[PDB]
RNA sequence: GGUGGAGCCUGGGAGUGAGGGCGCGAGCGAUAACGUCCGCGUCCGAGCGCGGGAACAACCGAGACCGCCAGCUAAGGCCCC
RNA sequence: GUGCGUAAUAGCUCACUGGUCGAGUGGCGCCGCGCCGAAAAUGAUCGGGGCUUAAGCCCAGCGCCGAAGCUGCGGGUCUGG
RNA sequence: UCGCCUCCUAAAAGGUAACGGAGGCGCCCAAAGGUCCCCUCAGGCGGGACGGAAAUCCGCCGGAGAGCGCAAGGGUAGAAG
RNA sequence: UCGAUCAACGGAUAAAAGUUACCCCGGGGAUAACAGGCUGAUCUCCCCCGAGCGUCCACAGCGGCGGGGAGGUUUGGCACC
RNA sequence: UCCCCCGUGCCCAUAGCGGCGUGGAACCACCCGUUCCCAUUCCGAACACGGAAGUGAAACGCGCCAGCGCCGAUGGUACUGGGCGGGCGACCGCCUGGGAGAGUAGGUCGGUGCGGGGG
């Protein structure tokens, strides 16, 4: 799928989502990027679906950069079970995304293909997106 | 319907220990007053300060606690007498 | 290029930035002043320009100064700048990542492949009078897999960089083959 | 680094520090918590005999004398890498016993 | 010395204990009650703490 | 290969009221479930437990069987 | 600084040891529950007395000794009811 | 080679140029307020009537109304003086 | 599941719940204890008959990643080793 | 100074397991089974995206991976009358 | 006062690493020996004693260089005591105090008590 090979701990506390991405806000790799506008937990099955959606779109073409990674475990109790008796079992992993985060990047692809590409990938994401270019996104120094 | 469940082998924890500094800089103390409770040597005994088996720090004379941070050498708790 | 600049008295940061003026500070190894330089021209210029080409800064003193931007902090949520750092110059030798053009066609573009110009704006140590432009590199030799890098390039006389030279400047990698699927 | 610094074992006051040299042997009664030297007595740097050990003793009593003059009765014995032996200033005076 | 004249204008019902004590320290009991006090730092600290419930006048 | 992924795309799952004993709930809960296979005509039922969700999956755990055999 | 139904010490008499909602900080839960567990705070509990909110323990306004066919305000309102 | 069209062609057409007309133009991009998406079970409704340069929404201003809150006047009781 | 120890949850004092997350204890040491005196690791890279990819040698480099009886944490070579 | 898995570890006796649809009393909506309620994971329905199927040809009929909702008939959660 | 060297302390990396030079008259080291005091799980390497031909090679001292390391603003943000707003939620905004962590300019191959020996 797209989980981590090993982890010191298998289940971990839920947490929260205070706006601002902290990091990952500029392009820095490809030419066009997809930036998250709402905060959320993106399941690896979505990251995946979106990715495949792009390669599928411009089959045999440019390069894709997945800027996020699902390292946070998702717990879910069984069905018809009551509360308590311990924490649920891990059902998958998710990457936490905050507003401003550049989730994906593309390169070696026409500006038409780039747009269309990311527009399809955002239709697989639980949130709202924005497509970007490159310019001040040059924190080289 | 009540569909059976399991449990966890977790659930333990040990009593709180109340470790930490007990007297702060500029505070008057008497001989014996424990000034700090710590596990390692988070603080080093200074001028007129003793250290028990469990690293506890106590005043050796009757004075006013003072703190001194000595970079790579560590942090010290001294007890300045009314001298 | 050119651009108007004004003096900031140090009053209502977050406000002077809402009214339309963009905050900032100009410094160097001597003095350093606080100023405000509107988005209008700033934007327009800064994008064409960047942090490669120098700019003028005529204040109410006229005092036009030569500078390159060192720091430009965005706004995270919804791209926008909140600040800019100006490094004044002279004949004083300093650094700056110099633009990169890559005239050529890698052998990595016939049976699948695209150029990943890794460090497409290389940093070099040199003085004002020594400020080039499109510092091109050759790509006519980049095979599909294996790819160029380091400072193994055409550094015009005076180009005393600061790389390794190993710092992978660029590389050519394969496409996105529909052929995938898996599991197990 | 022959570190040692066993002298850090200085809980009390008045350190009688010795310094063995291939040629001479110096010694000064220092008082920290003030970072000052109160009494000093060098080997051939105060001019003395030609032996090494014999010289130790003489430069020993010497210091102790000058010491007591100032009321310097008791102290503590130093010389970090010392290795308490040979050049032993087993001098009279000084209320540092040893 | 230039004094202060604070007036309790908004009801403290619903605010933290400390804020209700600050008012005590100042000497404000009822709503609309005014009190001229010294301008010392210790007297302001409390009037700063309850700004949202007090209308202050420098007199 | 060895595969048979009968997607719940041609199944008709019902949930009648329990039969037999029970109590104030055997009359009230839709425990009993019935999964139906239409391109074959096979039907599997289940009232072994006292939950519909533990019965529709345990009733499917059979249709998978009989099918792999037929 | 601060004379307050403030404090400290000794002793007589207690009730309480089913809490609840709300705000903020976490866990559990499915970033479900008028859910459940703690933490800081508040209010109902005991303020089902009063004004606002259509009506409504806890949201906004406000701590009701009593009297008046007097005046100014709060939240909320000022087309008619 | 844009779309239609062919079994593959043909056939219609356009990016494109001449062209009479003799002027504003196509774009994209933020913003304020709206439109759709929008199906449940006794009679409907924003509390009702009824509201459209408003009786709606955003931004300025002044004046009123409005509690058992605060004043005014009288009275009771309790503490301190 | 029930007592004890360590970490987290715990909101930078202390404390703080849930059939919340994750591990240990019901021993051991006459040397693994007292004191005096010396000594300083793990690794990395070279060079070395047997010789792993660390047996034991040599050499540069190596501020602590070793070690500290056993879980974890704190501490520690200016030693607790 | 010794005898406790008094380990249900502040330790009822020195000494102790089941069954009741033959049952009984005192209590509780402090607490389950019905029904309601809050919730909507499950359930039912509808929608976004357009891989791909349909000779050709994304929607005549279909829709991979994924995304957003409605309802309150299912199974549950909660334990509010 | 001022220099150089030797002991010691305080600051506790702006003291370090690594380069490049210097210093033996004095200090110091290395050196010369292992009778003697004293020493090696084997070694006079280390400890220790007696020395005094030679060297400043090793070490150490003092200088210079910034490549590595370390230090590090001014601005602007994050977050946030307290007060207050918008939504239906996840969350978002204002006021008033406080205010980083990264990063940029830039800084640094030391500072300094006390006691000795030498001009
Ligand atoms: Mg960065
Ligand atoms: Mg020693
Ligand atoms: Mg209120
Ligand atoms: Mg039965
Ligand atoms: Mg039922
Ligand atoms: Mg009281
Ligand atoms: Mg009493
Ligand atoms: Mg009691
Ligand atoms: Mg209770
Ligand atoms: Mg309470
Ligand atoms: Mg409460
Ligand atoms: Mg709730
Ligand atoms: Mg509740
Ligand atoms: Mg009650
Ligand atoms: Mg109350
Ligand atoms: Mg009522
Ligand atoms: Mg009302
Ligand atoms: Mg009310
Ligand atoms: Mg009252
Ligand atoms: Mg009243
Ligand atoms: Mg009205
Ligand atoms: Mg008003
Ligand atoms: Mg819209
Ligand atoms: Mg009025
Ligand atoms: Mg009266
Ligand atoms: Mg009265
Ligand atoms: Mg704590
Ligand atoms: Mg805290
Ligand atoms: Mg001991
Ligand atoms: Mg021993
Ligand atoms: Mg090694
Ligand atoms: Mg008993
Ligand atoms: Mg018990
Ligand atoms: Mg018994
Ligand atoms: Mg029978
Ligand atoms: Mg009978
Ligand atoms: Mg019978
Ligand atoms: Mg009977
Ligand atoms: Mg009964
Ligand atoms: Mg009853
Ligand atoms: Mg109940
Ligand atoms: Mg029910
Ligand atoms: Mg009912
Ligand atoms: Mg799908
Ligand atoms: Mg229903
Ligand atoms: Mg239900
Ligand atoms: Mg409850
Ligand atoms: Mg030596
Ligand atoms: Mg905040
Ligand atoms: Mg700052
Ligand atoms: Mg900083």
């Amino acid at each position: 799928m797209l989980m981590p090979r090993r982890m010191k701990y298998r289940k971990q506390q839920r947490g929260r989502l205070k706006g601002a991405t902290k990091g990952g806000d500029y392009v820095a790799f490809g030419d066009y990027g997809l930036v998250a506008l709402e905060p959320a937990w993106i399941t690896a099955q979505q990251i995946e679906a979106a990715r495949v959606a792009m390669v599928r779109h411009f089959r045999r073409g440019g390069k894709i950069f997945i800027r996020i990674f699902p390292d946070k475990p998702y717990t879910k109790k069984p069905l018809e079970v009551r509360m308590g008796k311990g924490k649920g079992n891990v059902e998958g992993y998710v990457a936490v995304v905050k507003p401003g985060r550049v989730m994906f990047e593309v390169a070696g692809v026409t500006e038409e293909q780039a747009m269309e590409a990311l527009r399809i990938a955002g239709h697989k994401l639980p949130i709202k997106t924005k497509i970007v270019r490159r310019d001040a996104y040059d924190e080289a120094q | 319907h009540k569909k059976g469940l399991g449990s966890t082998r977790n659930g333990r924890d040990s009593q709180a220990k109340r470790l930490g500094v007990k007297r702060y800089e500029g505070q008057v103390v008497r001989a014996g007053n424990i000034l700090v409770r710590q596990r390692g040597t988070r603080f080093k005994p200074g001028k007129n300060v003793g250290m028990g088996r469990d690293f506890t720090l106590f005043a050796l004379v009757d004075g006013v606690v003072e703190f001194q941070d000595r970079g790579r050498l560590g942090r010290y708790v001294h007890v300045r007498p009314l001298a | 290029y050119r651009l108007k600049a004004y003096y900031r008295e140090g009053e209502k940061p977050s406000a002077l930035r809402r009214a339309g003026k963009l905050p900032g500070v100009m410094y160097n190894r001597h003095l350093n002043r606080k100023v405000y330089v509107d988005l209008v021209e700033f934007d327009k210029v800064f994008r064409q320009a960047s942090i490669h080409h120098v700019i003028v800064l005529e204040l109410p003193d006229g005092q036009s100064l030569p500078t390159l931007v060192r720091q430009v902090n965005l706004d995270k949520r919804r791209r926008r700048p909140e600040h800019v750092d100006f490094f004044v110059l002279s004949d004083e030798p300093v650094e700056m990542y110099v633009p990169l053009r890559f005239v050529g066609t890698p052998a990595g573009v016939r049976a699948g492949g695209v150029l990943q110009e890794i460090h497409r704006d290389i940093l070099v140590k040199v003085s004002p009078r020594n400020i080039p432009e499109f510092i091109e590199v050759d790509v006519s030799g980049l095979e599909i897999g294996d790819s160029l890098h380091a400072s193994d390039l055409k550094l015009p006389p005076g180009v005393e960089l600061a790389v390794s030279p190993e710092e992978t400047i660029a590389a050519v990698v394969p496409p996105e083959d529909v052929e995938k699927l898996a599991e197990e | 680094k022959f570190r040692v610094r066993n002298r850090i074992k200085r809980t009390g006051r008045l350190r009688l520090s010795v310094f063995r040299s291939l040629k001479h042997i110096y010694a000064q009664i220092i008082d920290d918590e003030k970072g000052v030297t109160l009494v000093s007595a060098s080997s051939l740097a105060l001019k003395l005999k030609g032996n090494k050990t014999e010289v130790a003793r003489q430069v020993g009593r010497a210091l102790a004398e000058k010491a007591l003059a100032l009321g310097i009765k008791q102290v503590a014995f130093d010389r970090g890498p010392y290795k308490y032996h040979g050049r032993v200033k087993a001098l009279a005076e000084g209320a540092r016993e040893g | 010395m230039p004094r202060l004249k604070v007036k309790l204008v908004k009801s403290p019902i619903g605010y933290p204990k400390d804020q209700k004590a600050a008012l005590k320290a100042l000497g404000l009991r009822r709503l609309q009650q005014e009190r001229v006090l010294e301008d010392t730092p210790a007297i302001r600290g409390n009037v700063e703490k309850v700004a949202h419930l007090v209308r202050v006048e420098v007199v | 290969e060895v595969e048979v992924v009968l997607k719940p795309e041609e199944l008709r799952i019902d949930v009648m009221r329990a039969s037999g004993p029970g109590g104030q709930g055997v009359n009230t809960t839709d425990s009993a479930v019935r999964v139906v296979h239409l391109p074959t005509g096979i039907t599997v039922t289940c009232q072994t437990t006292r939950s519909q969700i533990k019965n529709k999956e345990l009733a499917l755990k059979i249709l998978k069987a009989r099918l792999y055999e037929l």
